[PDB]
C-alpha cells in the first residue's frame, strides 16, 4: 500500500512497484505566494502545467568506488523546457519541487543511497582558504560529484545529514526515493541564476556489491517544479 | 517590564513550549501506526 | 529622590544576565516575519532524530567506511560481531550524532536511547541477530550466554529492513553527568554488543560481506541540563580573513 | 502534531505482548522517518511520572548567551593609530560560530556588550566612542576627522571606570530572517564572493580613544560581546567537525591527527569488539 | 533605602537615547504656537515629490545643462536616446534629487518610483518615445526590440505634455540596500532606457532639437530604514567664523 | 513618565503619524482626478 | 529618569545580608524533590536529643572510660559521688554534648535543661542515689545535707533503669550569656552533685563496682540568640589537598 | 519581590516555622504516657 506510487503533473507521470512512503520536507506542502507575504508588486505569471511537471536528467553511473552526486535548485533546471525560459526572462522565481530518485538492480545485489535535500548547502573547498569559484558551484543540468561525503564537502558530517529531508534507497528494500520539496528562503521570491535554494545529494553509504553477472546500474533524477510563479518580466539572459 | 519605547529592546523570552518534533522525525506522508508494519 | 544603595554584584557583566538595554535604531520597523519550513523551538527536538553512529572507528577504516559494521557468513556458533562504547563525554562512536553533539553542549542527562540499525544486505540474503544492552557494573560481556541476560531484542532480516533497541533509562539518579571519568558511577551507561543469534546466510551470487547502519536518537522522556562549552571545537589562532576585517 | 512541552514524558506500565501482525520493534529506515518504537512496546516498563524540566534546550536559552564576537588591542599614543575600524561578523570566534551554524536561518535582536582595558606600555580612564558606520556610510580616516561628528550615525560614549557600554542592535536583515549559510553568490557577475548574502550585510564598528593621546603610550584592548534575543530559528543542521580555516568560507582540511580529521572524525580504537574504558573488576 | 544594581550600559552617552532631563529654565513659558503653512511630519512626505533628475551629467555640459536631455530629429530608426543609471548611493542622475537626497540618510529602502518627463519642445513639434524599466540581471539593452521586453509606456507628445513611468517594486527581498557594491544582488534596481518610438518630426521654424526634463519621486508605498549619515556632505576644516564665536 | 515639573523637560514625542503629503505634491486649486486629462 | 541619592551602606558586602542575585543558569530545572527521612527544619529539634556528658574527665581516664562514672559499695555514709560544672563556654563534661555543640554556635540562651542518667550495673545491684542542682550564688556544696536543700531527685534503682533530674530555667534576666568569665552572674548556672542517698550493695558475684552514663538536653522551653563562629575548631595552616585544588 | 525569572534566584526563605522533634527524641513504635512506667 505504502510501496506503491504514482506522481503524476502536467503532462507527465511516474510509478514505482517499490517505494518506502515518501517525504515531505519539515511535514510541508508547495503552495504560492500568499498576498500578506508578497513584496513585488507586478502581477506574476502561473504558468502552470508548462513548468509544474517532471524534468528527468541525464543518468549517472553507480559505481564500486563512486562518492555520490549533487544537483543544486534551480540551477540544474534553469535551462530546461519552459521552466528554464521562465528563469531566463524573469528577474524573480518562486517555486516547490518533487523529487523523484530512481535506482534499481536485483536480489542479489546490495546498497544503500542516502537521498537527501539540503537547504542552502554552502559547499566549502579542501585545504585551502580561497573560497570556492562559480564553476565550482554551477555544474547546471549536469550536477557534481562530493570530494569528501564523509563531511558533505562542508566540513560537518553526513553521518548527522539525516536532520534534513531525506530517504534511503536501501536495493534489498526499495527502487525509488521521494521527496516533496516546498519553498524554503528567508524571502518570498529570490533571483534564480545566483542562489540555490536546495541541493539533492544522493551519497553511497554502503557501496553497489554482488557477486552475479556485473551491469552497470544507473542512478536517475527526475524533478518536477511545482507552483511556479515568476515576477519581473524583461529580456532573457539566455 | 520594558521601560525602553522600542519593544526590541526588551528581555529575552523564554516562554515558548511549544513542539512539533514529528516535522524532522516523521516528515512521512502517510503517519506510521504504533506496532503495525511500516511497509 | 529615592534613596538607594548599591548591593554587591552592582556594575558586573554576566554573559547570562537577562535584562532591556538601549535600542541603537530607535524607531526601526523589522523586516516583517514570513512563514519559513522546519522551525525549531527546543533543541530536544533535534536530538529526537537518528543518525548515524561510528562504530567502525578503526585503523584501516576511512571516511564512510567508519559508518557502516560488515558482518560476514560465519563458521562457528553464537559468534560476537561487535560492541559500542556508550561513552558520549569520552570520544567514541556516539560522540558525532545529533544528540551526541547536542548533548555534549551540556553537563547532565536523562532519559532513554533508541538504537536502530538498517541491514543493508541483498535481498536473498537472511539471518538473525540479537543486540543487547546491558546496565553498568561489570564488564563487558563477550559471550552471547552472558549478553542475553540483558536487555535485548533479536533481530530477523526480511521486509521491515530495521530493529530499534530501546536503552531504557535506568539509573540510580535522576540524571547522569557527562564526567571525563568514564568509570564513573555517575557516568558509565553500561554496554551494547551484538551477536549471531543464527547465520548471515547467502546464496552463491549475493554478496558474502554484508553491512549494517547503526542509527542513535533520544526518546521524548529526554532531558539536558547545564549548559557548558562543547568540547568539539576549538582554535588556537585568528581563523583566516579574521584581522583583514580591520583594514 | 504542535503542542506544549514542558517537562519530559512519562511512562506507562507495560505487559507481556505476544501478538501476530504486530511489531512495534520493526522499522523501515528507508522512509526518512526515525524510529517510532516506544521504551512501554520494547521491554516491560513501571509508571513513572517524569518531573524533569526541558526549559533548559529551549533555543532562546541555548543561544541567548553573551559571547565574544571581536577583540582589538592598539596603541594609544602618539602616532591602527588611536582608533579602528572592525566590519562586523559572527564568524571568528568559533564557539558562537559553531553554535549559529547549528541552524540554517535565524532571526533575533542583538543584545551588544562592549569591555575596554588598558594596560601601560596608573591607568588612565579614557572616554571611547563606538560609532555604528552602517553599509554606503562614510567610516572615519583619523582619531580626528569630521565623520566622528556622529549627526546621524548612533554612538555611545563610554568611560573605561564605567561598567561595559551596552545596546540593543534590532533584527536588522533586509529579510525576515538571517541567513546563517548561503548557497549563492552575493552578484550579479559571475566574480562576486560565494557564500556571503548581502542581505545579512551589518556595517562597520568604529571605535576611537576621544581623549588625545598621553606623553606615553598605552595598549587598549576592546572585546565586543553579542547575545542574540527574541530568537527564532529554522532548519537544524549537521555539526561543524572539522577544525574553521577562513571567517569568509566553510573550506576544511581537519586535523592532523585523530580526532575530528577529514579521514575519521572519531578517535581509533583496536577493533569493533575492543570497548576502550571496560570496566576491571 | 531601596536596594539596586547598576547594568552593564550605566554611566554611557548614546547619542540615539531617549530620556527625559533637567530643564535649565524653570517655570519658563515658551512662545504660544502659530499655524504656519506647510508642516511636514514624516520625511516620506518630502520625496514623494517629484524633482528633476541630472540625466545629462557629462564632460561639456555645465550648470543647468546637465538637467535637460536634448532629442533631435533622427535619420535612422528605432534610435537609442539615452540611460538612466537607477544608481542611489553610487553618483549618479538620481543622487541630487529629493528622493535621492533623503534616501541618503538611510540604508535600506523599498517601494515603487516614479519617473515624468516633461516635453519641452515647440507646440509644431511632434513625436512618440518609448520609455523602459528593465528589471536586473543583464546587461543594459541597447536596442528598442530588447528594451520593450521589460517595463514601458509609449508616449506621444501632445496637449498633455508629460509622460509618467513607473518603476513598481519587484524585488525578492523585502528592501533593497544603498551598499557601496553597485553589482550587489541586494542593490542593483536594473536599467531605463529611452528609444525614438517614432521620431521627433518638426516643420522648418521649429527648433530641430529640443529637451525633455526628466523627473523622479518615490509613491506612497515607499519606506526607509537604518538611519545613517549621509556622504553628501563633509568638512576638513572649521568653517570661517567658527573659531571666532568663541572670541 | 516625566519627574520634572517642566513639561518641554519630557523624553521624545514620536507618536505623531499624521501626514498631508498633498500640500506638496497637489497644491492646486482643483482637484486631478485619477485618469482624466489633468490639462 | 529617577532622581535618586546613595546611602551610607552603598556597594559593602554584609555576610549576613539578604537579597536576591543573579542566576547564573537561566532556566535551569532542579531535580525534583523526593522525601527523604529525617528532616530537621529549626536546630532547636536537634538539641532536644540527649546525649553522653563527660563526666569523668580527669588524667587516667582514656577515651569512652571519660563517659561513665563508676561508683563504688561505699564503706562510710552519706559520701559524695561526684559533681558536674555547669560550664558551657567554658570546657567541661557538657561541652561535647549536642545541647552544648550547637549553643556554642551562640552567644545568649535561655530554657530548662534535662540530665538523665542510667545505671549499668548487674540486676542484682541495687541502691538510692540524689541528685541536686544547686541555683548559684555560693560554692559548690561537699555534703549531702547541704546538697539536699535545692532542687533535687531521689533515684532507686530498679526496672527503670534511668532517672531524669530537670535543671530548670532559673535565672533573674531573660537569657544567660557565654561568657568567657564563668563566675560572671550573667553566666553561671550554678551545680549540679550526686551524693549516696542509702548505698550501693551487690551481692558476691555481681561487680562491685558500678557504672554510671549521664545524658543532656534541652527541653522545648529552650531558645538560643545571637549566632557567632564555634570556638570549637580552627586552622593554623591549609588541610591537606587545599592547593591541589588549584593544580 | 525576586525580579529575576529564575526563582532560585529569590532572596532568602525564612518563615518555615515547622518541627517534629519526635522523630529524633521519641522514634518508638509505642508512644510513651507522660508518667507511665516506660518499661
Ligand atoms: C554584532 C552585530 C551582529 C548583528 C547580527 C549578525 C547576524 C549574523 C547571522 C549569521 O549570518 O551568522
Amino acid at each position: 500500500s505504502d510501496r506503491v506510487l504514482q506522481l503524476k503533473l502536467g503532462n507527465s507521470a511516474i510509478v514505482t512497484q517499490e517505494a518506502a512512503n515518501y517525504c515531505c520536507a519539515y511535514g510541508e506542502w508547495p503552495n504560492y505566494l500568499p498576498d500578506h507575504e508578497a513584496v513585488a508588486i507586478d502581477k506574476p505569471t502561473q504558468p502552470e502545467t508548462s513548468t509544474d511537471r517532471f524534468y528527468t536528467l541525464r543518468s549517472v553511473k553507480w559505481e564500486s568506488n563512486s562518492t555520490g552526486w549533487w544537483w543544486k535548485l534551480p540551477d540544474a533546471l534553469n535551462n530546461i523546457g519552459m521552466f528554464g525560459q521562465n528563469v531566463q526572462y524573469h528577474y524573480l522565481y518562486r517555486s516547490g519541487f518533487l523529487i523523484h530518485v530512481q535506482c534499481n538492480a536485483t536480489k542479489f545485489h546490495q546498497g544503500a543511497l542516502l537521498v537527501v535535500a539540503i537547504p542552502e548547502h554552502q559547499r566549502g573547498a579542501h585545504d585551502t582558504t580561497t573560497s570556492p569559484g562559480f564553476n565550482d558551484i554551477m555544474k547546471g543540468e549536469r550536477g557534481g560529484t562530493f570530494n569528501h561525503p564523509y563531511v558533505l564537502d562542508d566540513g560537518t558530517s553526513i553521518a548527522c545529514a539525516t536532520i534534513f529531508p531525506h530517504q534511503w534507497i536501501n536495493l534489498r528494500t526499495n527502487n525509488s526515493a521521494t521527496i516533496v520539496l516546498p519553498w524554503m528562503n528567508v524571502a518570498p521570491m529570490d533571483f534564480p541564476l545566483r542562489h540555490n535554494q536546495w541541493t539533492l545529494a544522493v551519497i553511497p553509504v554502503v557501496p553497489l556489491g554482488t557477486r552475479t553477472m556485473s551491469s552497470v546500474v544507473p542512478i536517475t533524477v527526475s524533478i518536477a517544479p511545482m507552483c511556479c510563479e515568476f515576477n519581473g518580466l524583461r529580456h532573457a539572459i539566455t | 517590564i520594558n521601560f525602553y519605547k522600542d519593544s526590541y529592546a526588551a528581555s529575552a523570552s523564554k516562554q515558548d513550549f511549544s513542539q512539533d518534533p514529528s516535522k524532522f522525525t516523521e516528515p512521512v506522508v502517510e503517519g506510521l501506526k504504533a506496532g503495525a508494519p511500516v511497509l | 529622590g529615592v534613596p538607594t544603595y548599591l548591593l554587591p554584584g552592582s556594575g558586573q557583566f554576566l554573559t547570562t544576565d537577562d535584562h532591556s538595554s538601549a535600542p541603537v535604531l530607535p524607531c526601526f520597523n523589522p523586516t516583517p516575519e514570513m512563514h519559513i519550513p522546519g522551525q525549531i523551538r527546543n533543541m530536544l527536538e533535534m536530538i529526537q532524530v537518528e543518525s548515524m553512529m561510528e562504530i567502525n572507528n578503526t585503523d584501516g577504516a576511512n571516511g564512510m567506511e567508519r559508518l557502516r559494521v560488515d558482518i560476514s557468513v560465519q563458521a562457528d556458533l553464537d559468534q560476537l560481531l561487535f560492541n559500542i562504547p556508550l561513552d558520549i563525554q569520552l570520544d567514541g562512536p556516539l560522540r558525532n550524532t545529533l544528540v551526541g553533539n547536542i548533548s555534549r553542549y551540556y553537563t547532565h542527562w536523562s532519559g532513554s536511547l533508541e538504537m536502530t540499525f538498517m541491514f543493508c544486505g541483498s535481498f536473498m540474503a537472511t539471518g538473525k541477530l540479537i543486540l543487547c544492552y546491558t546496565p553498568p557494573g561489570g564488564s563487558c560481556p563477550t559471550t552471547r550466554e552472558t549478553a542475553m541476560l540483558g536487555t535485548h531484542i533479536v533481530w530477523d532480516f526480511g521486509l521491515q529492513s530495521s530493529i530499534t533497541l530501546i536503552i531504557p533509562w535506568i539509573s540510580g539518579s535522576h540524571y547522569r553527568m557527562f564526567n571525563s571519568d568514564a568509570k564513573s558511577t555517575n557516568a558509565n551507561v553500561g554496554y551494547v554488543t551484538c551477536f549471531m543469534q543464527t547465520n548471515l546466510i547467502v546464496p552463491s551470487e549475493s554478496s558474502d560481506t554484508c553491512s549494517l547502519i547503526g542509527f542513535i536518537a533520544a526518546k521524548d522522556d529526554f532531558s539536558l541540563r547545564l549548559m557548558r562549552d562543547s568540547p568539539d571545537i576549538g582554535q588556537s589562532n585568528h581563523l583566516h580573513g579574521a584581522e583583514a576585517a580591520y583594514q | 502534531v504542535e503542542s506544549i512541552i514542558k517537562t519530559a514524558t512519562d511512562t506507562v506500565k507495560s505487559e507481556i505482548n505476544a501478538e501476530l501482525g504486530v511489531v512495534p520493534s520493526l522499522n523501515a529506515v528507508e522512509t526518512g522517518a526515525t524510529s517510532n518504537t516506544e521504551p512501554e512496546e520494547a521491554i516491560q516498563t513501571r509508571t513513572v511520572i517524569n518531573q524533569h524540566g526541558v526549559s533548559e534546550t529551549l533555543v532562546e536559552n541555548f543561544l541567548g548567551r553573551a559571547a565574544l564576537v571581536s577583540k582589538k588591542s592598539f596603541e594609544y599614543k602618539n602616532h591602527h593609530k588611536n582608533f579602528f575600524k572592525w566590519t562586523i561578523n559572527t564568524k571568528s570566534f568559533v564557539q558562537l560560530r559553531r553554535k549559529l551554524e547549528l541552524f540554517t536561518y535565524l532571526r533575533f535582536d542583538a543584545e551588544i556588550t562592549i569591555l575596554t582595558t588598558v594596560a601601560v606600555n596608573g591607568l588612565p580612564d579614557l572616554t571611547l566612542q563606538a560609532m555604528f558606520v552602517p553599509t554606503g556610510a562614510l567610516t572615519p580616516k583619523e582619531q580626528d576627522s569630521f565623520h566622528w561628528q556622529s549627526g546621524s550615525n548612533a554612538s555611545v560614549f563610554f568611560k573605561i571606570s564605567d561598567p561595559p557600554a551596552r545596546m540593543t542592535i534590532p533584527f536588522m536583515c533586509i529579510n525576515s530572517a538571517y541567513s546563517v549559510f548561503y548557497d549563492g553568490f552575493a552578484g550579479f557577475e559571475k566574480n562576486g564572493l560565494y557564500g556571503i548574502n548581502p542581505a545579512d550585510t551589518i556595517g562597520n564598528l568604529c571605535v576611537r580613544i576621544v581623549n588625545e593621546h598621553q606623553p606615553v603610550g598605552f595598549t587598549v584592548t576592546v572585546r565586543v560581546y553579542m547575545k542574540p534575543k527574541h530568537i527564532k530559528a529554522w532548519a537544524p543542521r549537521p555539526p561543524r567537525t572539522m577544525p574553521y580555516m577562513s571567517i569568509a568560507n566553510a573550506n576544511y582540511k581537519g586535523r592532523d591527527t585523530a580526532p575530528n580529521t577529514l579521514n575519521a572524525i572519531i578517535g581509533n580504537r583496536a577493533s569493533v569488539t575492543t570497548m576502550p574504558h571496560n570496566i576491571v573488576t
